[PDB]
């Protein structure tokens, strides 16, 4: 009974983009669901970052208290390609990362979502700065990666050597994509995909057939460019072993409860919540599951987006599976 | 992503030597202007070269060709930028087509991230 | 000290193709290295299969005795696309598989290399036939797959349910591709690849960067078609966690000791033997490591192939690492 | 794979209505003839249509267009098949170019596996 419910405000991006919900509107909706853990993206909803003033940070603290919510996680970004013709120097990357540690500290967070692409060497070099702010750094593991991917294995080598409890991981539930997501398949057909070939792709997805086989096969049976791009989604969405989480539980700081579609039954239609949540309980997980709605980008061409409703259903699903 | 929202309705206005209109960035967070690697603008199907384009974000107007120096000028999430197109002739009244094709230099993505939109805008006076 | 040295005769394909070495020549070379375990491909070196007569099988038994070698493993193939316009029926697949069980029995083998693409459902349906011949069925795990790949996870689900000790795995050392194989990179340059871009690809391979990132990046920097195909080899060659083998040791029947290039130092230049062999010892492995030379297909355009020499060096490397 | 060995040296011979020559399969095991999905043959750069091609494996000669029925006829590993090309005119003496482009229907591979070769062969008498 120690798994906690939260929401990444990324879930409300469509309404925030359209100026239908403010930053505080998002937090309010979140508290109304009993999802008191808040995850935020300063570069998404806090214009003026990384130059936010004490009036903002004090106001965010007062907002959290007013709603009974907790500022849990800050999601950093790292624009290594900010300068045309080159990448940031390692020192420029450290400077950018320290920005986010400072901000997460002032926001009251206990963990930062470190982008999946961040190198072990950068994690190592910024560690003293994290230590000074007692800030956990959780590298996101998202599709098509998993805890046995060689990039993650190399990150683990570094964390084993450094021996710091502040370095760890944030699994994204898209590494538990059990079925080809329906809203993805449906948008592909709206874009002109061949329905017979989409059905082949969805079937082969469930069968766990190698991605490169499905791609070449769709090519070989005369798939159009949309069909081929549909097949190539198998390179970007994956199932992984849920019991592998048990090996890394001390480093699992936070979970991105990614979802695309909650049906009227309060069931998520493609991601492996019923397999993963029992494992987190078996492992003694005491962190947050933070709703991360991404259905908007797939349905927005033909349907109104209702992120609050989708997150309400998702939170009811989480509560049931946690055993509240 | 957010493609249907790139060209802002009711925003086409005349300026000396051309037109201005509102543009939103098809991305889920704010992005420094320097990583708007391409923004291909068409007015009435005619391309506006990069030397005739300026971007206004808040109180800052920058020539599009100088965006490389705007590494920390943020096109905020959902923020409408005023894009100004210098044109070779005055635009008559009524409706005109405005097209914008974005390619974004996203650091964790290997190729330009793309978003495209076109809308029929009336010349609002 | 229980790991045994063997050779898959696939290692000598170039000389066999060119009629420089007979089937018996291959076995003889193998015994001369003290690699007494023999793995063979009937469809490669035994014309007339699946209609070999008792004179052949008795002669193979006598050959094994003459050289002190052991007929360990038979490598099956399954031509599901034998009929144009359709796949074999499941019953046709069973019939083909039973061919190979029968042949492996008559050849004296204790294990069959089952092609990686064979479905769990076929494994399940042929199991009674394997049981009748007490024949182990080892599904090959080869790149880009690994023991946590969802295809393998599903195979494991079936074997856990069936509860038979005859169903298991044959890891191929290409799932321990530590570096981009030099003979592969060199042939790509001979085919017209850009040397600066090849170096980027080899570096990113060591860095464990996501395959799709490297591919898109090579595309983006102006790579020619050969450069792009070079980048796409990251989808077909992978590193995996060597300690994962410990979880599955009771089902690891045999190991394909794949290799591409043994240098003059008796070192394999890209595959993870020094990491894997200690794990097999830690796990109590008592099967064979069977040399599987594949360098021929990459070097044959510009260099003579000397498979016996390459296998001699490989066997010396295996002996040293096993601790003979 | 084995591409440099597809066209067999010293094997070009006249037959009634055309020529024959030796061909090896660019694959590492024997394969049923029915999965030789394409075998594009050129003589002197001119394509030989599939209806003018036969394959002889051992004592069996089959028209290439009927290979679908040859599911169990094995092109063995390294075995030289005699490919017979019916041509529209007699071939003069001396050297001629023979090209073969294979596409193999390999069951564990999603697209045709390819091998190609061309050699200058002398008309051996």
């Amino acid at each position: 009974p120690q798994i906690k419910r939260g929401v990444s405000l990324y879930s409300f991006q469509e309404e925030f983009f359209l100026r239908k919900m403010t930053l505080e509107d998002c937090v309010a909706a979140c508290a109304s669901m009993g999802a008191y853990g808040i995850e935020s993206l300063a570069e998404q909803m806090m214009p003026g970052f990384p130059n936010l003033d004490d009036a903002f940070y004090d106001g965010w603290h007062a907002m959290m208290a007013k709603y009974g919510t907790v500022s849990v996680c800050h999601d950093m970004f790292l624009d290594t390609k900010k300068f045309r013709g080159r990448l940031m120097t390692l020192d420029e990357q450290v400077e950018s990362f320290v920005r986010d540690i400072r901000h997460a500290s002032r926001l009251g967070c206990t963990v930062i979502r470190v982008l999946n692409f961040v190198s072990p060497e950068l994690m190592e070099k910024v560690l003293p700065h994290a230590e000074q702010s007692n800030m956990r750094l959780g590298l996101e593991i998202h599709a098509p990666m998993h805890f046995e991917h060689p990039w993650v294995l190399r990150h683990i080598e570094f964390m084993d050597r450094l021996g710091s409890p502040l370095l760890g991981f944030i699994p994204d539930m898209g590494i538990f994509t059990k079925h080809f997501p329906p809203v993805m398949a449906e948008r592909l057909i709206r874009q002109g995909a061949t329905p017979h070939i989409i059905e082949y792709i969805r079937e082969q997805y469930d069968r766990r057939v190698l991605a490169e086989y499905v791609v070449g096969d769709v090519r070989n049976m005369g798939g159009n460019p949309v069909d081929i791009r549909a097949a190539e989604m198998l390179r970007h969405n994956n199932w992984s072993n849920p019991r592998r989480l048990l090996e890394h539980m001390d480093r699992i700081f936070h979970v991105h409860a990614k979802f695309y579609e909650m049906d009227e039954q309060d069931r998520e239609t493609s991601l492996g919540y019923e397999e993963v949540i029992p494992v987190l309980k078996e492992g003694g997980y005491s962190g947050y599951l933070a709703s991360e709605y991404e259905g908007n980008r797939h349905i927005q061409d033909a349907f109104e987006v209702d992120s609050v409703e989708q997150v309400r259903r998702h939170q009811r699903m989480l509560a049931r599976l946690i055993g509240e | 992503m957010f493609d249907k929202y790139i060209v802002v309705e009711d925003s086409l206005k005349r300026v000396p030597g051309g037109v201005q209109f509102g543009v939103r960035l098809p991305y889920y967070r704010g992005l420094g202007l320097s990583m708007v690697e391409t923004m291909d603008v068409t007015v009435d199907g005619e391309r506006v070269p990069e030397e005739n384009l300026t971007v206004t974000l808040g109180d800052r107007t920058v020539p599009f060709a100088r965006r490389d120096d705007e590494t920390d000028t943020i096109w905020n999430f959902g923020e409408i930028a005023t894009v100004t197109a210098r044109l070779p002739h005055e635009l008559g009244p009524g409706e005109h087509q405005v097209g914008v094709n974005f390619g974004l230099r996203i650091s964790y993505f290997p190729v330009p991230m793309v978003g495209q939109d076109a809308k029929t805008l009336k010349l609002v006076d």
